[PDB]
């Protein structure tokens, strides 16, 4: 993971599995395997810092770019066995604070919720007010509307 | 229906020279006393007590099974251990631990063949509950106990003392055809048909499934629509 | 209802849960839990049937039944309820929990497929992909159920249509032969006929 | 005699039956056809009742014929029916509920 | 009643087979291919648990307790050392009848100390 | 274990008086519903190798109309009876002047016997059943309705009031269990009066075949 | 009767194979040597009953060359001399099984070490130490 984060000789896209219960750990670098990018939890608190808001805010002067935010160990490409093995949080205002504990051994957080729709999905406003099969009608009918 | 394998708790087989030898330390044994490999199987109070066995018929069921090629010692229903010990009368040892499992497989110690759960409720729907006529003329629903199976034979079920053999359905077609008929497979055909339909509350009339109930049996065999 | 689950899972860690007769001890508790998570649902959808008033336009037409049932006002205003797949609840597609956001062998109604958000109020989005996964189901059934339902629509005509009441009004097919002496066994047609109580009996 | 054959035919007594015509709409049609005011004594005479329904049963056929084969099916055919009617146009219950002219 | 074991040819490497010794009525192990034969100390020789009441606790690894996805209280101290921190699980087993106990493990490492309640 | 095969034989027993009776031969209401304390005390409590044993405790009777057609029934000791073990029953009957009977097995009939009740059927109208099968007078359940075998005058004027012919009746195979329970041989027409929730009663009939 | 035997269907053989004689052919000649790279822990007994009755199959092969003929005779192509089946069934063993553990010279110990995993990861799914793998789930496709 240290590598990893760093980019020294693993690239981004090898996954590397501990399983713990049976004691294999795994690793792949195949092509087809999907996955997508989370923030890094380090005891309760991201990565992501005000600097790296700020870096980036003031993109095209700096090109502080995604890939900049890669290789500085902030994000993760995690695919779906890596996911198995992991701890996520949906917000980190919301989950990594002290109340009513529920695990406080968070390992990553998601960038954003909505990230988990697609793309004829990303047009619906309010999805969450709707019924399921709606959203769906509506996914299948952006496809059909003139423009 | 109820095998050895659901009351015993664990086999093992020892090779005892002697049967007075005794390896495993039961004095039972001692008081209680030809081959020396023996198998010794330990059963469970709770499956014992829940279908009221007693070794003795267990032991009668080995006897009458195989013959007298073969005889079981038991312990006493006293101790807290539910040992019975199996010798083979006078190819050596492996027919034993054959034998094990031909015997664990099936003997039907109690029960019948092809029925694997029973359960037992109180129905609450008026149809399945009994009815009867008062000296009023009343129709007083009776909430008597019911039982209903997961296998069906219909025929050893029927045969049996203190069950109702003029009640029990059996949701099987060409298993009333085989054992009540072609007439009583009209009606419940019928039955089970209707079933499927009223469930959700809509309505059919009945000239519709008499219908097709009556073409689908009016050969005297069971015509099925395919 | 949500602390009464959480002492019913106490109750099952602690070994504190007799099994139902019957019933193995997973099923007994998963009965345990949807009975409490059940008559929450109702009692809130009760409690929103009260609230509402004379003017309402939900109660404007499920009253006179045009659109709409009791059910999805109270799915629209207090509680969505339980998403289920195959009548159980959301099964653990992952190693022994549900998303990536859960703790493992976590047994909870937000674990496992309960929203206690309304529609009006908008889904959290575990409860969102949950609500997916479950009119996935029935978005699933809808198409296949077609290809088996016309199946045995054509394959209960042919061997019927040419089952006919003829002049003697009896009921014959092709070849003659006798189905029916009278039909539907009155000779009466089913469209004229309707529902009437015998006074005489009981 | 026909409570009885009820009581045979339809075990797990329910009087819920699918029957041609509603006597009981096909009455209160009646009554306000004829301005009946049931607060009054009733003209019908309690034997033309019974030799009404009596004739009305004749003039019910399912099964033609004459022989007995054919009766006994024009009896079964119209069995139930028969017995709703029997129950439903009796002499008390015309006299006393209906109160028709 | 224990678990019978396997046993191993000294001379080929191969499984010993069971053979009763008529003459001094003595259960032996024989090897199939060479002729080197012992002489038995259990005496028991197929053994199976049908009712199969399982301690869980012989498979539990204590390298568990690294895990991040599992839950832990300080409820429950340890046995050994009393440490506060134990991480909880089930059986995690297919075939585990009926079984929602939960099986607690040791955190602070070198401890792996294992239990039920 | 001589309680259930006394119980066992006292309801066979009862079941073939049904039988009898609702075939049209001439039985008692005495041996109709007995208990089983009069088969218990009239047989003797024992049928491990005492004395209700089999054959000598077998039926004959005779028909209502005249007391000429005689049936037999015959309990026979075998499990899995032969040909040489129905041979001498076919030897009791021409011994006789009697016809037909039946045979209550008690285990499966060997095949060959069978085809020699196939063989001798013309001469000799007889049949068989089995031990498990008798057990139930299937008749009393609530799924089969009244059957009741038609006279062949009968049958004519049905045939003529309909207008139609024998082969265009609802039918019936030979070998379902109540049209073997009556006994009933092909070209041979039932009615079948049974319950109808619509109309009241209604009548069918089929044909054997 | 004895229960529960364990087999391998391997391609270009038409009918399946008992394991032990996998191993056989592909170049151990004892059974200990063959039972270390299936149950890495000699002390679990549990492991141990359930290997043996696919062991007891095959005591009569205890060299090489006869469990290749062994192969070979299943084989789609059978030869018709003893020195054809062996030459069909070695070239199966070397290239047709396992080529991702490697095919060269020597590389019979690494596809026995996987072999012997994939008879180690059957055995504890038929004793419920592990579960069952779901097919549906998309870390298994790509
Ligand atoms: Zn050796
Ligand atoms: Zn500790």
């Amino acid at each position: 993971r240290k590598l990893r984060r760093q980019m020294d000789i693993i690239v981004s896209e090898v996954s590397m599995i501990r399983d713990i219960r049976e004691r294999e750990i795994r690793i792949y670098t195949d092509a087809g395997r999907i996955c997508r990018p989370l923030l890094i939890v380090e005891k309760q608190k991201l990565l992501l810092k005000k600097r790296h808001i700020d870096q980036l805010k003031e993109r095209e002067y700096n090109n502080y770019s995604w890939q900049d935010l890669v290789a500085s160990g902030v994000v993760e490409y995690i695919d779906t066995l890596e996911e198995e093995t992991v701890m996520l949080a949906m917000t980190p205002d919301d989950l990594q604070e002290k109340e009513v504990a529920y695990c406080s051994t968070y390992t990553h957080c998601e960038i954003h919720p909505s990230m988990i729709l697609g793309v004829c999905a990303s047009i619906i406003p309010f999805p969450d007010h709707n019924q399921s099969p709606r959203n769906t009608y509506q996914s299948a009918m952006g496809k059909q509307a003139m423009g | 229906h109820t095998t050895l394998r659901k009351v015993t708790a664990n086999t093992a087989i020892y090779y005892d020279p002697n049967p007075q030898s005794t390896v495993v330390a039961e004095d039972q044994e001692w008081v209680n006393v030809i081959s020396p490999w023996l198998l010794r199987v330990e059963l469970d109070r709770k499956h014992m007590t829940d279908r009221k066995l007693t070794m003795e018929q267990i032991a009668e069921k080995i006897n009458a099974g195989f013959g007298d090629d073969l005889n079981c010692i038991f312990n006493d229903d006293n101790a807290e251990k539910l040992v019975l010990r199996i010798r083979i009368m006078n190819d050596d040892d492996v027919f034993l631990r054959c034998i094990e499992s031909n015997m664990l497989t099936d003997m039907t110690l109690q029960g019948i063949e092809q029925i694997s759960k029973v359960y037992m409720h109180l129905p609450q729907t008026d149809n399945k509950k009994k009815i009867i006529i008062t000296e009023d003329g009343e129709f007083k629903a009776l909430q008597e106990w019911i039982l209903e199976t997961d296998g069906v034979s219909l025929m050893r079920v029927l045969s049996e003392k203190d069950v109702d053999p003029v009640r029990t359905t059996s949701n099987d077609i060409v298993e009333i055809f085989t054992v009540l008929g072609i007439e009583a497979v009209r009606k419940a055909l019928e039955r089970e048909l209707y079933h499927v339909i009223s469930f959700d509350g809509s309505y059919v009339n009945y000239r519709h499934l008499a219908l097709l109930c009556d073409t689908m049996t009016c050969r005297g065999h069971l015509m099925a629509i395919t | 209802a949500k602390q009464d689950v959480i002492e019913v899972i106490e109750k099952a860690h602690n070994n504190e849960l007799e099994p139902t007769p019957g019933n193995t001890l997973r099923q007994t508790f998963e009965n345990q839990v949807n009975r409490i998570l059940n008559d929450a649902r109702d009692k809130t959808g009760s409690s929103a049937q009260k609230s509402l008033s004379e003017y309402n336009n939900f109660k404007s037409m499920v009253v006179s039944g045009a659109k709409g049932s009791k059910i999805n006002i109270s799915q629209v205003i207090a509680v969505v309820g339980q998403q289920n797949v195959e009548g159980k609840r959301i099964p653990f597609g992952f190693k022994h929990r549900t998303l990536p956001h859960f703790i493992k062998d976590d047994y909870g109604p937000e674990s496992r497929g309960f929203v206690e958000n309304s529609y009006l109020a908008g889904l959290t989005p575990t409860e969102f992909f949950f609500h997916a996964m479950g009119g996935r189901e029935g978005l699933i059934d809808t198409a296949v159920k077609t290809a088996e339902t016309g199946y045995i629509q054509r394959r209960l005509i042919k061997s019927m249509e040419s089952v006919m009441v003829k002049y003697d009004a009896t009921v014959r097919n092709s070849i003659n032969q006798v189905v029916q002496l009278r039909y539907g066994e009155d000779g009466l047609a089913g469209e004229s006929v309707e529902f009437q109580n015998l006074a005489t009996l009981k | 005699e026909d409570r009885e054959v009820l009581r045979v035919i339809f075990p797990t007594g329910d009087s819920k039956v699918v029957l041609p015509c509603n006597l009981l709409r096909m009455i209160w049609n009646a009554q306000k056809i004829f301005h009946i005011n049931p607060r009054l004594p009733s003209d019908l005479h309690p034997i033309k009742v019974v030799e009404g329904v009596k004739e009305l049963s004749k003039k019910l056929v399912i099964v033609n014929g004459d022989d007995p084969l054919s009766r006994q099916a024009q009896e079964n055919a119209t069995l139930l029916f028969n017995i709703h009617l029997r129950s439903t146009l009796c002499s008390r219950r015309m006299a006393e509920e209906f109160r028709l002219s | 009643p224990g678990f019978v074991g396997i046993r191993f040819c000294q001379e080929c490497n191969n499984m010993l087979y069971p053979k009763e010794d008529k003459e001094n009525r003595i259960l032996l192990y024989a090897c199939r291919n060479c002729d080197y034969q012992q002489e038995a100390d259990n005496s028991c020789i197929y053994v199976n648990k049908i009712t199969h009441e399982v301690d869980e606790l012989t498979q539990i690894i204590a390298d568990v307790s690294q895990d991040p996805t599992l839950p832990r209280t300080e409820d429950h101290p340890c046995q050994k050392c009393g440490h506060k921190e134990a991480v909880f699980f089930q059986s995690h087993s297919a075939r585990a009848e009926d079984a929602m106990r939960l099986y607690y493990v040791c955190t602070a490492p070198h401890c792996g100390h294992r239990w039920t309640e | 274990d001589d309680e259930e095969e006394t119980y066992r034989l006292w309801k066979i027993r009862k079941t073939i008086m049904q039988l009898c009776h609702d075939r049209g031969y001439l039985v008692t209401q005495d041996e109709l519903d007995q208990t089983l304390e009069e088969f218990k005390a009239q047989f003797g409590d024992k049928p491990s190798e005492g004395r209700p044993r089999r054959t000598d405790l077998t039926v004959l009777v005779a028909h209502n109309d005249d007391p000429t057609d005689q049936m037999f029934v015959f309990f026979p000791e075998e499990p899995k009876v032969g040909i040489k073990t129905i041979k001498v029953y076919c030897q009791r009957m021409q011994e006789e002047n009697i016809t037909r009977a039946l045979i209550v097995v008690q285990q499966g009939m060997t095949p060959s016997a069978k085809q020699s009740l196939v063989d001798m059927a013309p001469k000799y109208i007889l049949e068989q059943f089995l031990q498990q099968e008798l057990l139930i007078n299937i008749t009393e359940h609530e799924l089969v309705p009244e059957h009741v075998v038609m006279t062949k005058e009968e049958v004519t004027e049905l045939l003529a009031r309909y207008k139609l012919r024998e082969n265009q009746l609802p039918r019936i195979q030979a070998g379902d269990p109540v049209a073997r329970y009556f006994g009933i041989k092909r070209g041979q027409v039932v009615k079948i009066i049974r319950p109808s929730e619509t109309a009241g009663r209604y009548i069918t009939y089929r044909l054997v075949q | 009767a004895i229960g529960q035997r364990i087999v391998a269907t391997l391609p270009y053989i038409k009918q399946e194979v008992p394991i032990i004689i996998v191993f056989r052919a592909l170049g151990f000649v004892s059974d200990r040597d063959i039972l270390e790279h299936i149950i890495y822990d000699f002390e679990d007994p549990e492991m141990m009953e359930m290997v043996k009755p696919s062991l007891d199959e095959a005591f009569v092969i205890q060299e090489q060359n006869v469990a290749l003929n062994f192969i070979g005779s299943r084989g789609a192509k059978p030869g018709v001399t003893k020195e054809k089946r062996i030459k069909y069934a070695k070239e199966v063993l070397q290239k047709e099984m396992l080529p991702h553990v490697g095919v060269s010279d020597f590389c019979e110990t690494k596809k026995a070490y996987f072999l012997g995993y994939m008879v180690h990861r059957l055995l504890l799914a038929a004793l419920g130490r592990r579960e069952l793998d779901d097919r549906d789930h998309y870390g298994n496709k790509r």
